[PDB]
RNA sequence: UGCU
């Protein structure tokens, strides 16, 4: 719900490449910016599989 | 196979015989168009084995 | 709903419903293309 | 100077991916670092034992 | 692709003479005197005409039919 | 009274072509790879057995590679086209099967076809499907005629095994070391172990230097231990001049300052000196055989020719101990190319090593104890190990063969389908050793030994100039023969055994030694008949033609190659000031009765290496023709390259001009090739009314460029015009780009996967979510059709899906979540195509193919075919645009300031040259040192009533007056680049961070910022702008507020200290996220950072 | 891998 009207109508819209979650009532912006990671640090996280991380 | 903009942009470049003396400018938007601002030209043509 | 394509050698009209194995009669060719819409498209002459 | 005890960071320095695309996820180095200490010290006490 | 319609500098009316241009080539016309007899006199549809490449046909034996 | 020229000697340029020439080199090597090199190997390993249960064994009689096919049909093979691969994103591959024969219980069962795996069959090869097509069936299975092809499909990408060049093996190099020291060095490489063993002069004695030995030792120990014990036999093989013996006295008397003198002594010392893998006297017996210098062979533990070769490596470190003649690594007489087929039979002969291994494994561990039910290979051999290697070596690149040791990258490459010149440019590449190991900038320099072999002006502009080469437009890579018939006439010619006399007569001034690929062949005199006698043998057929034979002077030796991947070039005969090649005999090649092998067979023209021209002397012309001259130049402008041959007029221009024109024509924008609508490529360039130019060069006509040109002639004003043409830049004409002029199509594609998981559960595509409230589809999935896939026809526009994919969270009832395929462009797209395939796994890959016809405007770069890259500065009007007495408006009006600093004086002749082929109705040639003088097109102008220069009276078209100065007019070809301004153009709100330092990512595509590299905080901190570099580092880029205890001086959170577990000295405080990251790994690594705060007070 |  919106903190200041309290509507529920809460849409993600990216504006200009910036992902925000706001209303579409008031226009109150709930939620915004999203950590992602880059590439030289995906290229750094190494890829282990459930068979060993898990147990 | 011709792409639809290259097409669009031959039509376009096509000159039409149309008096234009007798027309007006379309106004802004209106993209319907009137009688008096709009010319309509169809063009079928469906090739087939002779 | 009747869903049509199109081959890629044959060029036929087949109709094939969802999780089908994509395949075209009187042949083998697994190229399968859709056909085009036919909606009003506007297009500029810019 | 004689280390009895390593200080293993919070995960905001591990970054962790969960890929969801397959039956894995990806992890930094530290992590497969410290996972291999905590064997090689359990291997240890299984051998004094 | 396609002899275009217009020519970039001027603009004259040049698609339309593409089939004429093929056709005095089939004939024993020679460049010079083909595109003279077509009616251009300034250098810039002679060019139009001379350096342009017929690929629709190739694509065509491509499309699907 | 001029020496007669034949004007048709051009014409033995297409014949050479017609069965060599650029792309048939790796096709050829393919073939022979796929066709004996793989029988050798499989005869090499034909037997393979297990130590336990003995007879049993596994023999392998006949191996077959077949035609390319699929494993898409149920246990069925069917013929795939390789346009089909790369719809379908598989593989090009052909089932590789064998017969063999094993022995389960003691019963021999034999097996005619059994698959052992999958060789990925490169194009236009003898197996492939292309080949011995006619153009009307390459439009039946969707492949351009012209494309060249040579490239391997793999996985839908098309990968290309670059030229390696490596450096000769089993030759002595003699260089100095890193101090200073001139020393001598040999890498010895048989085909089982490469060793590289050098020998050194630091205290004024021969030091031998192995891997294999603790610590160098003398060489006089060496002499001693491999049979010949004689000071005297020593020196007489080492040398009888006076200024050798003082030399070499100061070994002897290290030797004898010892108690060596005996082999068996020798040995001795060597076996104490030998590291760890009587016993140190056969150890070091069988290194001195086997392991130092292998390939020198021993008959029977005979160490007389290892002896007389290290003699003469001891000789020849002397002689360059005084005069500084130093050998050049940058020769390319000594360089080496290793095709797609040595490296394809390296990686098959370790994959077979590797798979028999395994089975030898598997059966030790199965027979022994398994059951008294016999066990035999059929149930584990390996089917997909051999498939996977390939794939994976072909794909990632990253070659790693450990019985060799072997560790290489960068071997595969993308092939750049930018346009085909950028294609044809790439496949006749070649990569060198160093790899940007330094920038020794030796290797880097152009060689003058590239003549005729490699494009000296193309060379990529960067970091890798000078280490990426091109081939010439003319040029061959030899193969490797069987060196039999060669040892016979070299032995029958007279040649000495160097076993039969002693040493001492190597060091008379005419008795000239004979190597063998690195061999020493024996000795000889008078090596002048020795030479005209194998070369004219050579010209005679007995002797391969590729055989090459090079004699050096200064060393007195005459070296005969016959190792594969030497360089060679064709060169017409000359005897007696008149070359062999006639006016008749170019008749009868252009009717048709002889051709380019009746020509090498009738001793007319022969193939030269650079060794063997380095002794020959060549002639350009005919005119230059002297009395000493023994070939003639076929074509001077073969010289140049591929991407080289387009420039018209190349040798009127500049070198960097040369080099910035192939650069930008690796790139240029044009048609790909005939399906280039059926292809569907991640990124593609089209433009739509593409001309031909009107130079045309003869490499273009030969490489047939002029059937698919890249760019447009335009008639361009050389002038300046509203001063928005300052540097580089040009002016636009508005009506010029209105009427079609510069239109380019991106065609990019989007694909999307929907596979089965292991759970009976799969991906679906969902309907659109149509809105109960106005009974249609919403904005988002207003593009989607029936199935959920987009249409083609209609137009995409940003943050709208293409396909409603909705695929399971668990892998009771199954939940699935939607992850659709959003569109990020700026722009909007024309869907043209939906190509929807399923692969053997019934996964559906869905292919959509996006379309952007995009007008150039400001920021679009574009190029003249020389160089003169510049971007678009303005457009102004047609009615702006200046005009003639005829009523002719420029196109592009570019700067003439950029003429006087580039002398790019071929630009105008190209121009003057199109102008008057214009006016004409001609073709004019713009062939490097030669083509149509400025005299004919001057006389043409002249006729059809223009300036003889160019220049013409023109009228301005803003004031309406005349200009005081003529303005040069004329049809130039220019070229649009795949750089636009719309696809570089960027933009960063504060967006998305990164996980780790919350930081603004890297690359546009992920919605990157730009980064405040050090460069720019130095010219901050040298301004002084102390809050503006505060505001752009800390504020605007990673701030963040943390608590800090002022107590301990750590950090707490949420105002506490868990430390002190108390919350009344902790307080907040500003601080970069990567200075807190930093202090945290700090504190992790045992460095505690103790932050006493206080009062900014 | 390309660009300046
Ligand atoms: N398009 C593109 N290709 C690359 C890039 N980097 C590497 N490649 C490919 O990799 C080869 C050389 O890259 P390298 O510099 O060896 O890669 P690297 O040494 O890891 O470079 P760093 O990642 O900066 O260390 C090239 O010949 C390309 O084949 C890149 O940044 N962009
Ligand atoms: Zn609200
Ligand atoms: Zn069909
Ligand atoms: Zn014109
Ligand atoms: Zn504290």
């Amino acid at each position: 719900r919106c903190p200041d009207c309290g509507s529920t109508e809460l849409v993600e819209d990216s504006h200009y490449s910036q992902s925000q979650l706001v209303c579409s009532d008031c226009g109150c912006v709930v939620t915004e910016g999203v950590l992602t990671t880059t590439f030289s640090d995906e290229g750094n996280l190494r890829e282990v599989t459930y068979s060993r991380s898990t147990g | 196979i011709v792409q639809d903009e290259i097409l669009a942009h031959r039509l376009g470049l096509i000159p039409i015989h149309a008096d234009p003396r007798l027309f007006e400018y379309r106004n802004q938007g209106d993209e319907e168009g009137t009688e008096i601002d709009t010319l309509q030209f169809r063009l079928q043509v469906r090739c087939t084995r002779n | 709903q009747p869903m049509i394509y199109i081959c890629g050698e044959c060029h036929t009209e087949n109709e094939i419903k969802s999780r089908d194995p994509i395949r075209c009669r009187e042949c083998g060719y697994r190229i399968m293309y859709k056909k085009r819409t036919k909606r009003l498209v506007v297009f500029d002459a810019r | 100077l004689i280390l009895t005890r390593l200080l293993v960071p919070p995960l905001c320095i591990r970054p962790s991916v969960v890929s969801d695309l397959k039956s894995g996820t990806n992890e930094d180095d530290l992590t497969m670092k410290l996972t291999e200490i905590i064997f090689l010290n359990d291997v240890i006490k299984k051998h004094r034992i | 692709m396609i002899i275009p319609v217009r020519c970039f500098t001027c603009g004259k009316i040049v698609g339309n003479k593409w089939e004429a241009y093929l056709g005095l080539l089939q004939a024993e016309y020679t460049e010079g005197d083909a595109l003279d007899a077509l009616g251009l006199k300034r250098y810039c549809c002679r060019r139009m005409l001379l350096a342009h490449v017929d690929l629709i046909e190739k694509l065509l034996n491509y499309a699907p039919l | 009274a001029p020496i007669p020229t034949v004007e048709e000697k051009w014409r033995l340029l297409p014949a050479f072509l017609k069965v060599k020439g650029l792309v048939k080199q790796h096709i050829d090597s393919f073939n022979y790879f796929i066709n004996v090199e793989i029988k050798k190997i499989m005869k090499a390993n034909e037997k393979v057995t297990s130590d336990a249960d003995p007879m049993w064994y596994l023999k392998y009689l006949n191996i077959y590679v077949g035609l390319p096919d699929v494993e898409e049909s149920f246990n069925v093979t069917r013929p795939v086209s390789p346009h089909e691969c790369r719809l379908r994103d598989m593989t090009y591959s052909a089932p590789i099967t064998v017969d063999i024969e094993y022995t389960r219980g003691s019963q021999r069962i034999i097996r005619n076809a059994l698959p052992i795996g999958r060789m990925p069959i490169m194009l236009r090869s003898s197996n492939c499907v292309l080949t011995g097509k006619t153009p009307a069936e390459f439009a039946k299975l969707n492949e351009c005629p012209l494309d060249p092809g040579g490239y391997f499909i793999v996985k839908g990408v098309e990968k290309v095994i670059l030229i390696q060049e490596q450096l000769s093996k089993n030759r002595i190099i003699v260089e100095a070391d890193r101090k200073g020291a001139v020393g001598a060095s040999v890498t010895s490489s048989t085909h089982e172990k490469k060793s590289r063993t050098n020998m050194a002069v630091k205290q004024g004695r021969f030091y031998l230097r192995h891997n294999t030995l603790s610590e160098d030792i003398p060489i006089v120990i060496i002499f001693k231990a491999m049979g010949v014990e004689s000071d005297q036999e020593i020196v007489q093989m080492i040398g009888t001049e006076e200024h050798v013996m003082a030399a070499f006295g100061p070994s002897l008397e290290e030797c004898q300052k010892a108690q060596i003198f005996t082999q068996m002594q020798a040995l001795k010392y060597i076996g104490n000196k030998v590291r760890r893998q009587k016993t140190k006297i056969e150890e070091a017996r069988e290194l001195l055989a086997s392991t130092i210098l292998t390939h020198v062979p021993v008959k029977e533990f005979n160490f007389r020719a290892k002896c007389i070769y290290t003699a003469v490596m001891v000789r020849r470190v002397i002689l360059a101990q005084g005069d500084n003649k130093v050998d050049d690594r940058d020769y390319y007489g000594n360089k080496r190319l290793e095709l797609a087929g040595q490296l394809l039979s390296l990686l098959f002969e370790d994959l077979f090593k590797k798979f028999n291994s395994e089975m030898k494994k598997i059966a030790d561990q199965v027979i022994p104890k398994q059951r008294a039910a016999q066990f035999d290979v059929v149930k584990h051999m390996r089917q997909d190990q051999i498939t996977n290697g390939m794939v994976n070596a072909i794909s990632t690149g990253n070659w790693s063969l450990k019985r060799f040791k072997m560790d290489r990258q960068g071997v595969t490459q993308v092939l750049s389908r930018l346009s085909y010149i950028s294609a044809l440019g790439m496949m006749t590449r070649i990569s060198s050793q160093f790899e940007k190991t330094r920038k020794v900038s030796g290797p880097r320099s152009l060689q003058p030994s590239q003549w005729g072999m490699l494009c000296p002006s193309d060379t990529p502009e960067g970091e890798a100039c000078g280490l990426v080469k091109n081939l010439a437009l003319m040029t061959h890579i030899t193969t490797d023969m069987e060196d039999g018939p060669i040892v016979k006439l070299a032995s029958n010619l007279g040649v000495e055994d160097v076993n039969l006399l002693c040493g001492e007569e190597l060091s008379y001034p005419n008795v000239f030694l004979v190597f063998l690929n690195g061999n020493i062949l024996g000795v000889i005199r008078d090596h002048k008949k020795l030479v005209n006698t194998f070369r004219l043998m050579r010209r005679a057929g007995y002797i391969n033609e590729f055989v090459s034979i090079s004699t050096n002077l200064t060393d007195r030796c005459v070296y005969i190659s016959s190792d594969g991947g030497r360089l060679c070039r064709p060169y017409i005969i000359v005897k007696k000031q008149k070359p062999a090649v006639t006016n008749k005999h170019m008749e009868e090649l252009a009717q048709g009765y002889r051709n380019f092998e009746d020509f090498l067979h009738e001793s007319l023209v022969e193939y030269l290496d650079v060794n063997e021209e380095n002794d020959c002397n060549i002639a350009l012309y005919e005119h230059t023709i002297n009395k000493d001259t023994t070939h003639l130049e076929i074509e001077p402008f073969t010289l140049l390259g591929v991407c080289a041959g387009l420039i018209p007029y190349p040798h009127h221009n500049q070198s960097p001009r040369n080099t910035y024109q192939c650069a930008m024509g690796k790139q240029a924008m044009g048609t790909i090739g005939y399906n280039q609508r059926n292809r569907i490529d991640t990124l593609m360039y089209l433009l739509a009314y593409p001309q031909k130019p009107m130079v045309k060069t003869k490499t273009i006509e030969l490489i047939e460029f002029e059937k698919l040109p890249a760019g447009q002639n335009a008639t361009v004003a050389v002038m300046s015009y509203s001063g928005y043409d300052i540097e580089d830049a040009l002016v636009l004409n508005k009506a010029s780009l209105d009427r079609g002029f510069g239109r380019c199509l991106v065609y990019k594609n989007a694909k999307c996967t929907l596979k089965r998981y292991t759970n009976q559960t799969f991906d679906k595509v969902m309907g659109p979510m149509l809105d109960a409230a106005t009974r249609k589809p919403i904005w988002r999935h207003e593009i989607l059709d029936a199935d959920g896939i987009c249409s083609p026809g209609e137009k995409v526009e940003n943050k709208q899906v293409l396909v409603n994919k909705s695929m399971p969270t668990v892998t009771q009832q199954p939940q699935y979540k939607d992850v659709p395929i959003t569109y990020k462009g700026a722009t909007d797209s024309y869907i043209e195509k939906v190509m929807i395939s399923s692969n053997a796994e019934d996964a559906f890959l869905i292919k959509m193919l996006l379309r952007q016809t995009r007008r150039p405007e400001i920021g679009d770069k574009f190029s003249s075919r020389h160089g003169q890259k510049g971007v678009c500065g303005l457009i102004v009007p047609q009615e702006d645009m200046p005009f003639c007495d005829s009523g002719i408006c420029p196109d592009i009006i570019m700067n003439p300031h950029g003429f006087p600093s580039r002398m790019t004086v071929g630009k105008l002749i190209e121009l003057l040259a199109g102008k008057a082929g214009v006016l004409d109705g001609r073709f004019h040639y713009g062939t490097a040192f030669g083509g149509s003088k400025v005299k004919d097109v001057c006389e043409d102008l002249v006729r059809h009533g223009y300036n003889y220069l160019g220049k013409d009276y023109v009228t301005s078209g803003i004031t309406g007056e005349p200009l005081e100065a003529y303005i040069y007019f004329g049809p130039v070809y220019y070229q649009k680049l795949k750089h636009m301004v719309l696809d570089k153009m960027h933009a960063r709100a504060r967006g998305p961070r990164a996980v780790l330092t919350r930081q603004p990512t890297e690359g546009r595509s992920r919605d990157g910022g730009l980064r405040l590299g050090e460069m720019e905080r130095d010219c901050l901190i040298g301004y002084g702008a102390s809050m503006l570099l505060l505001e752009r580092l800390m504020i605007s880029s990673d701030a963040f507020e943390v608590d800090v205890c002022g107590q301990c001086g750590l950090l707490g959170y949420s105002g506490w200290c868990h430390y002190c577990k108390s919350s009344c000295h902790v307080s907040s405080l500003r601080i970069p996220y990567a200075c807190k990251l930093l202090f945290q790994e700090l504190q992790s690594m045992n460095i505690i950072p103790r932050l006493k705060l206080s009062k900014y007070n």
